[PDB]
């Protein structure tokens, strides 16, 4: 059973630091390109960032680029997101996702009508 | 509200996986260790069907093992004969995009699907001599994916909006509809007793549906990616599933968990459509790397390789008497393969 | 020694030509998709004409050159007419090839509409009817022979006639074809180089254009430098200068080119697959 | 209140799916093996057919 | 054995009449060129179908240019999960992709468009298909830049460090800022298309209007370019 468990988050301060964790249970971790996706209040899903099988190639979304570190361990089977320099305009639910096919570079995980390869997600709130 | 509900759901799913782990007394391949291996099995291209213009998406055999329907992307649905390579009917479709075709057990109808969410049934009585559209079913929102005849009165269909209905053709309405899926339902595989069927969605959960009751009995979550096609065992007490993680799986209705997993390191390509043989010993698998792998259903070993296709093996069919196996690829060449 | 050396060269050449034309006719006979395109009909006609060259022209004359005398007698005239027909059929099949390449690259849409398989067959049939009208009427009426061994001194009206209808018109058609196809290909390489350079700019051509130079240039160069000396000799000779041996060697070069014609005109991946399949080497 | 009603349908689903009888693996296995043994000789794919008997040959 | 050979006769005559109809429809189906029209819901691809002309799942448009028949297939009442039915459209001639540009708007749609283009591009079965690009709402980009603030530079820090390319030529009566924005979007989509570097398919970029007539001729020109590049590949020239 493909199941995803996000971890860390909560009410934080701007400029602070926070780790998110994603425990990826029920499949083989190295085969799948994996990604983080976040959801603003009364808005849609937007693709934060992405990481391939080996982990060599990493891209981001420009408006938050250079501010977040995406570590996947293959051995520990976890996906850690490192935040710093928090901005109040970015307060959102956060979601760990997996691209549905193995050994491929394409992903189609932007659908909000009950996409089934994402976790339940964690609320992350910035209060100034 | 939502959190106590999801915690109770998680404790129920822990109860279910306690059940599943209590049940697992042993494995089937340890059980099959003192069993005669089948060995290398060679099959050859007895016939090649030609004259298709575009790629052949889906095809379905008849119950007398004589006439096959083939469904193509040029808008031509061709009723074939397998013995003399004769096109005994050729039918022109309204929409050019097709994703499924069904052939009736009495042979009176052919049904066709596609991307325009309408299931179109054609009568083959031909009192005037021209094939005509007998009826058009339009009640689905998502694309129509795989549709299968119970008889000449009731057709069961699988939409793309996670819904599967049970159509009556006479009323032209939906007798029962069920929406228990979270991901896109690809294909359904009816029973030989036709009291149940199994559907493979894209949320890696195979479902066992009662036709008469109208709700699921069992849920199977052993996969890791999209369940492309599903096929019942000939006794109706087990099914097989193919996925995109290059692993075929065999499932039991009574054990409520997976018996066997079929996986080879050298092939990481997807698995389009899987059909059992008549005896059930050979599981036949249409892979994405241009061949068909003949698994041994009890020993999990590749008998044999049908590398006769130039493009991907889109769908795979087996006659009711087990005589030959017809595979449709995307190079517009339908092969009849015999042992 | 030297005669055995020459027999080894000639035997090897004949084996190579027969192997290549065999493999391309085998490949097309055992493969349907290598027949499904309207293009491949013309390389079928060019393998048929090259296998007629390898089967009828080159063994006979190789025997004649190695023995040094012509023992076969009256077969000389029929040999001459069959090597006019097979040579002109090869050069016409290559001008059919060039006009197919220019009509498919010049108009992409109107070549689907106009090039029915029936037009392919009417091109191949006016090629082989021009080759049998260039050969089996004049040789048999013997207009070339009566200018005043199989050393038939060609008359000037036939040598000028058949040499300009066999070489000079089809290689002016090929030079206007391949120059227009390097106009097209250079405009495409400039557009791809513009988009490439804009991407390079964003992040902060030559290779492909010299693959087009190497392709067009070895296609044009091999065929034209291997048929050019024998039609210079052929047109000069009647009006005169050249030893018989030198004419022999250049006629061998003219025939030699037909061994390289399947390698050059069969660089497709589909033919490489079908030759690994057929041959069984891979 | 829609999501929590789909939660409560999931809950009712899992309550009806928990409460089912479950036959052990090995007897199911043995039944499968039995049925593949019984009908092995009637399979044209497992057992080759003579070409006169074969309708395709 | 008389009735049997008569039934074989009948099957042979019906097979002849069918293979006649097949050959005629083979002619008419090799006439036909197929164009898949993909655009987001914010983008005015209903406006582009209204231009192209002058409850079902798929909507079909037939138009003919220079006696050359085109069918454009417009995805309509379909689900957002689009991968399982995107396999169908490898057989088409070319895929027209239409993306809005709003720089004055709940979420970032430009990033979504880039991600969708990337997923189209790196898809296995969609490698052999060319993609043709329309950057809609250029007039609105012009009108919206003069708002005291710029959305794109917020969303993209690379756009502060960006200069207009010298080979490209802006149209007269245009702001150098607005044309910097245009060319930088165009550069984003071409860096995504040049990243893969396969060489089997290219990305043809176009700057269009809200109300414009010329679009059918641009899609005809890019068709002629796609089948010319296919023949150049096919004879191993390039
Ligand atoms: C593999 C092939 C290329 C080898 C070819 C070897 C040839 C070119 C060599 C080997 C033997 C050589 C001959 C050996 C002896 C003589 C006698 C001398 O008074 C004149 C030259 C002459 C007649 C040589 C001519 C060149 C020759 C024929
Ligand atoms: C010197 C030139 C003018 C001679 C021209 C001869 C032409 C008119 C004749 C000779 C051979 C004939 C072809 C012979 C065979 C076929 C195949 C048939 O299925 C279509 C007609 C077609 C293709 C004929 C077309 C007309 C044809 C090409
Ligand atoms: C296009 C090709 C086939 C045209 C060929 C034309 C030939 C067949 C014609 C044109 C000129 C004709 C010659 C004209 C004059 C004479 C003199 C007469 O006392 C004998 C016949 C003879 C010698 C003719 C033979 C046939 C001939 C040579
Ligand atoms: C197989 C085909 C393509 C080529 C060989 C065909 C041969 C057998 C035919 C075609 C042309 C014919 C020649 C045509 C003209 C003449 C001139 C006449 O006064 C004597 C017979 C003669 C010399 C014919 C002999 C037979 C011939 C040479
Ligand atoms: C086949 C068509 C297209 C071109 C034919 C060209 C022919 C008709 C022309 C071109 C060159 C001409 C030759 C040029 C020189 C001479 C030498 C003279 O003392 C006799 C006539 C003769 C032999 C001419 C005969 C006619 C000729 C051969
Ligand atoms: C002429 C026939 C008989 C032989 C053909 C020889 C070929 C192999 C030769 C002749 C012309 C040569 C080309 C001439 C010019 C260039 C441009 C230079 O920047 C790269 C090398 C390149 C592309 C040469 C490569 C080799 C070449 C293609
Ligand atoms: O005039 C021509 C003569 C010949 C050919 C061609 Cl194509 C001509 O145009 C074909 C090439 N083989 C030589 C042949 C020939 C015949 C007799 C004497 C000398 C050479
Ligand atoms: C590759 C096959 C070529 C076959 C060519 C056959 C040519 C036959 C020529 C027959 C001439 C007979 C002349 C005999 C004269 C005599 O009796 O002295
Ligand atoms: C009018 C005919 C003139 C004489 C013809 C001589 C022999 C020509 C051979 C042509 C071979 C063409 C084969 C095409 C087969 C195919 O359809 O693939
Ligand atoms: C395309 C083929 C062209 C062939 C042209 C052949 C030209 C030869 C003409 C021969 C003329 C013979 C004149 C004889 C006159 C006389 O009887 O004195
Ligand atoms: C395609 C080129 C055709 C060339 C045809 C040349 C024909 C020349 C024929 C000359 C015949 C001379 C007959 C003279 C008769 C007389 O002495 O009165
Ligand atoms: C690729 C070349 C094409 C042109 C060929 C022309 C051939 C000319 C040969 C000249 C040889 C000169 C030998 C003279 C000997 C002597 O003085 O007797
Ligand atoms: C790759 C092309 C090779 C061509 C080989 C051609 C061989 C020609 C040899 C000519 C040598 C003539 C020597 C004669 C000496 C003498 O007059 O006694």
């Amino acid at each position: 059973q493909v199941q995803l468990q996000e971890s860390g988050g909560g009410l934080v301060q701007p400029g602070g630091s926070l780790r998110l964790s994603c425990a990826a249970s029920g499949f083989t971790f190295s085969n799948y390109k994996m990604n983080w996706v976040r959801q603003a209040p009364g808005k849609g899903l937007e693709w934060v960032s992405d990481i391939s099988q080996s982990g060599a190639s990493i891209s981001y979304t420009g408006s938050v680029k250079g501010r977040f570190t995406i570590s996947r361990d293959n051995a520990k089977n976890t996906l850690y997101l490192q935040m710093n320099s928090l901005k109040p305009e970015d307060t959102a639910v956060y979601y760990c996702a997996r691209c549905p096919a193995p050994f491929t570079r394409d992903c189609f995980d932007v659908t909000s009508t009950t996409y089934a390869y994402r976790g339940q997600g964690t609320q992350v709130t910035v209060s100034s | 509200e939502l959190d106590q509900l999801r915690q109770e759901a998680e404790q129920l799913k822990n109860q279910i996986r306690d059940a599943r782990k209590a049940c697992a007394d042993a494995t089937l391949s340890q059980i099959t260790n003192n069993i005669d291996p089948v060995g290398r099995i060679q099959m050859r291209t007895r016939r090649t069907l030609r004259g298709h213009l575009a790629k052949i998406y889906a095809m379905h055999w008849g119950t007398d093992s004589r006439l096959l329907v083939s469904a193509s992307q040029d808008g031509k649905l061709i009723i074939w004969d397998s013995y003399t390579t004769n096109k005994v009917h050729a039918i022109p479709l309204r929409s050019s995009w097709v994703m499924t075709c069904a052939y009736a057990p009495s042979g009176n109808y052919v049904a066709c699907g596609g991307l325009d969410n309408i299931c179109s049934i054609y009568n083959l009585k031909t009192r005037e001599g021209n094939v005509r559209v007998s009826r058009e079913l339009a009640g689905h929102t998502g694309y129509l994916s795989c549709c299968r005849f119970l008889d000449d009165n009731q057709i069961v269909t699988s939409s793309g909006d996670t819904t599967c209905a049970l159509w009556d053709i006479e009323t032209g309405q939906q007798t029962t509809t069920f929406t228990g899926h979270t991901g896109d339902v690809m294909s359904l595989s009816l029973a030989p007793d036709t009291r149940l069927f199994v559907s493979g969605a894209c949320d890696a959960s195979a479902k066992l549906w009662d036709v008469r009751e109208g709700m699921c009995r069992q849920t199977f979550t052993g996969h890791e990616s999209d369940i492309n096609a599903i096929c019942f065992f000939p006794n109706g007490n087990a099914f097989a599933t193919g996925s995109d993680d290059a692993t075929c799986r065999l499932f039991d209705l009574r054990a409520d968990q997976e018996l066997m997993t079929y996986s080879h390191d050298n092939i990481i390509c997807g698995i389009t459509s899987v059909s059992f043989s008549k005896s059930g010993r050979l599981l036949l698998a249409g892979y994405d790397d241009f061949n068909c792998n003949v698994w041994d259903a009890l020993k999990a070993d590749r008998a044999g390789v049908l590398a006769g296709h130039d493009n991907r093996v889109s769908c795979l069919g087996v006659t009711d008497d087990g005589m030959a196996v017809a595979t449709g690829s995307w190079d517009s060449f339908l092969k009849i393969w015999n042992g | 020694s030297v005669r055995i050396l020459t027999a080894c060269f000639l035997s090897l050449l004949i084996l190579s030509t027969l192997l290549g034309n065999t493999l391309v006719c085998a490949a097309v006979i055992r493969f349907r998709h290598l027949r499904s395109k309207v293009t491949n009909f013309f390389v079928i006609s060019l393998a048929v004409s090259d296998l007629l060259v390898a089967v009828l022209v080159m063994p006979w004359k190789a025997v004649a050159e190695i023995a040094g005398f012509w023992p076969f007698g009256s077969f000389c005239n029929i040999w001459v007419a069959f090597d006019i027909m097979c040579s002109t059929a090869s050069i016409l099949n290559l001008c059919v090839i060039s006009v197919d390449r220019y009509w498919a690259i010049s108009s992409p849409f109107r070549y689907e509409r106009k090039m029915t398989p029936k037009a392919a067959f009417i091109l191949i049939s006016v090629a082989w009817t021009l080759s049998v009208l260039i050969s089996f009427i004049p040789v048999q009426l013997s207009w070339h022979k009566a200018k005043p061994n199989c050393d038939s001194s060609l008359s000037r009206t036939y040598a000028i006639s058949s040499s300009v209808i066999s070489f000079y018109i089809p290689v002016a058609i090929m030079i206007v074809t391949y120059t227009r196809i390097y106009r097209i290909a250079q405009k495409q390489i400039r557009r791809i180089a513009a988009l490439e350079r804009a991407a390079v700019h964003a992040k902060n051509s030559f290779k492909r254009e010299t693959k087009v130079l190497k392709t067009l240039s070895v296609i044009m160069g091999v065929f034209v430098c291997c048929w050019l000396p024998f039609f210079i000799l052929n047109c000069i000779l009647p009006f005169c200068c050249i030893d018989s041996n030198t004419f022999d060697v250049f006629v061998w070069f003219g025939w030699a080119n037909s061994s390289l014609n399947p390698i050059i005109y069969a660089f497709n991946a589909d033919f490489r697959k079908a030759f690994s399949t057929l041959l069984g080497c891979y | 209140t829609a999501s929590i009603a789909q939660a409560r349908k999931l809950v009712e689903q899992l309550k009806m799916e928990a409460n089912i009888d479950r036959i052990k693996v090995s007897k199911a296995a043995a039944d499968l093996m039995a049925y593949c043994e019984a009908h092995a000789k009637e399979d044209p794919l497992l057992t080759p057919v003579p070409a006169s008997e074969n309708p395709f040959r | 054995t008389e009735d049997q050979r008569n039934e074989e006769k009948a099957q042979r005559e019906a097979n002849k009449k069918i293979e006649k109809q097949l050959q005629k429809d083979k002619q008419v189906y090799r006439a036909t060129h197929r164009l898949l029209l993909l655009g987001a819901g914010e983008s005015g691809k209903s406006t582009i179908v209204k231009q192209m002309r002058i409850t079902s799942g798929i909507f079909e448009t037939k138009f003919q240019v220079d006696k050359v028949n085109f069918h454009m297939f417009d995805v309509g009442a379909q689900r957002d999960e689009r991968r399982k039915w995107i396999q169908c459209f490898n057989d088409v001639t070319a895929i027209i992709f239409v993306v809005a540009s709003s720089s004055y708007n709940q979420t970032n749609r430009l990033q979504e468009a880039l991600n969708l283009f990337k997923s189209i591009w790196n898809n296995r079965w969609l490698r052999t298909i060319s993609v043709i690009l329309f950057l809609n709402k250029q007039d609105l980009l012009a009108e919206k830049v003069l708002a005291g603030k710029s959305k794109i530079e917020d969303y993209f820090p690379e756009f502060a460090r960006y200069t207009t390319p010298e080979d490209a030529t802006p149209e007269p009566g245009e702001d150098p800022r607005v044309t910097r924005a245009k060319y930088f979007i165009r550069d984003e989509f071409l860096r995504i298309s040049t990243a893969s570097g396969d060489g089997r398919h290219y990305c043809y970029p176009h700057f269009t209007c809200s109300v414009d007539t010329e679009n059918i001729r641009r899609v005809f020109n890019d068709c002629r370019d796609i089948i010319q590049r296919m023949h150049l590949r096919q004879y191993e020239l390039l």
